RNA sequence: AAAAUAGACUACGAAAGUGGCUUUAACAUAUCUGAACACACAAUAGCUAAGACCCAAACUGGGAUUAGAUA
């Protein structure tokens, strides 16, 4: 489910006062105006919380992972739109690829977050085939 | 986000502007609009003889509506330019001032 | 010995030379800046050999012009006879 | 600084209840976006 | 339908490719090598079905021309 778009940006939501302000900038400054990008961001800002110990530590493989699944969700919601769109496919089934290789790094060295991770994002670890 | 509205508008007399003029910023604000600043800039020749609406112009206004607005009201106000009979051309940009200046030095 | 040569960048070297628009805000609808790059008689742009603008106001001043013209406020074969007595900063 | 200038800003914009002052308003006003640059790299204003 | 100027630019894209304007999405990945057999693309031949046909056009007819015509 995406944010409401009510919500603040996150560049706009912990400026002191921000709650003693009119309707209209509220407006102004929420995701009903603003591009997809920010809404991403809103996404990705409530899974950190979410899911990592440290939200605030954007380097470690949980946080790439996490940005890459709601990349990953971003693709799949243009192809709905675009069917033939070769390039987006590709960028797809490429960042696909890449998660389940942060899948299986995350799982090799650290099993608790990659479980948390795995729930957290809804994610299904698969085994690659033998041939 | 921040969009400017450049209007050509079919040369008329002060009521019929005025009432072109309200007619649009009601759109814009029925399809979600903030409109901020609305800036006439003046009633001259056009570059070229544009044909609209089965007539031909040789003349027009110049508008612009700043305003904000979500983004798929863009599409929807355009169709609804498409269909005003007072409107030579209208088109919607990015706000220019939202573009920063780049730092060449 | 302190009269050993030192380590530096080369100071005679003269600043990279700042175009005549650089700093400044190139708008779609300032058709009087535009129309100092277009040719009075067909409506051409100018390159950069004649306007002598770095590359990217180039293409800025390319992209407003081209976006003034589709939207009714430049003419397209011709520059606009009122702007034919502006400062002429075109080396041709 | 940019929800201040946001808060003073917001108190000049066309409500539905100001929309027809406005639009006389605009139509008993006139705004330049024409200007000219010298070889000096000077504005030259109309 | 396809895009003179800019472009004396050499940017974007994995490659093939992309140079009219606006708007919306949007441009993977923090080591490297590793596919005939996995997934995506891309191009090159040659045939098969239907469809359009302005224009051009191998073949096929017609007209004019030396003294085996102009191939
Ligand atoms: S150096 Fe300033 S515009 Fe290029
Ligand atoms: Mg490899
Ligand atoms: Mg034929």
């Amino acid at each position: 489910d995406d944010p409401p778009p009510s919500t603040l940006l996150k560049d706009y939501q912990n400026v002191p006062g921000i709650e003693k302000v009119d309707d209209v900038v509220k407006r102004l400054l929420s995701l009903e105006m603003a591009n997809k990008k920010e809404m991403l961001k809103i996404k990705q800002e409530q899974f950190m919380k979410k899911i990592v110990a440290n939200p605030e530590d954007t380097r470690s493989l949980e946080a790439r992972i996490i940005a890459l699944s709601v990349k990953i969700r971003s693709y799949e919601e243009h192809l709905e739109k675009h069917r033939k769109d070769k390039a987006h496919k590709r960028y797809l089934l490429m960042s696909i690829d890449q998660r389940k290789k942060m899948l299986k790094n995350l799982r090799n060295t650290n099993y608790d977050v990659f479980e948390k991770i795995c729930w957290g994002l809804g994610i299904e670890y698969t085994f690659p085939p033998l041939y | 986000p921040r969009y400017e509205l450049a209007l050509i508008l079919k040369a008329m007399q002060r009521p019929e502007t005025a009432a072109t003029l309200k007619r649009t910023i009601e759109a814009l604000m029925d399809r979600g609009a903030i409109v901020r600043d609305l800036e006439n800039l003046g009633e001259r020749a056009l570059p070229y003889r544009i044909s609209a609406h089965s007539q031909q112009h040789n003349r027009g206004g110049y508008f612009l509506v700043d305003f904000y607005a979500p983004t798929a009201a863009v599409e929807s106000m355009v169709e609804h330019l498409s269909r005003d009979i007072d409107v030579i051309r209208g088109n919607i940009v990015k706000h220019p001032l939202t573009q920063e200046l780049k730092e060449c030095e | 010995n302190e009269d050993l040569p030192i380590s530096m960048e080369n100071p005679y070297k003269e600043p990279l030379k700042k175009c005549i628009l650089c700093g400044k805000h190139v708008d779609y609808k300032n058709v009087q800046l535009l129309s100092q790059f277009v040719s009075p008689f067909t409506g051409c742009i100018y390159g950069r050999h004649i306007t002598g603008l770095c590359g990217k106001k180039q293409k800025e001043i390319t992209k407003a012009i081209k976006r003034a013209q589709i939207m009714g406020f430049m003419p397209v074969t011709y520059k606009d006879p009122a702007y034919l007595k502006d400062p002429k900063v075109c080396n041709i | 600084r940019e929800v201040l200038q946001l808060q003073e800003e917001v108190k000049n914009f066309i409500t539905r209840e100001n929309l027809e002052a406005r639009v006389e308003a605009a139509l008993d006003s006139r705004k330049n976006y024409n200007w000219a640059i010298t070889r000096e790299g000077l504005v030259v204003r109309p």
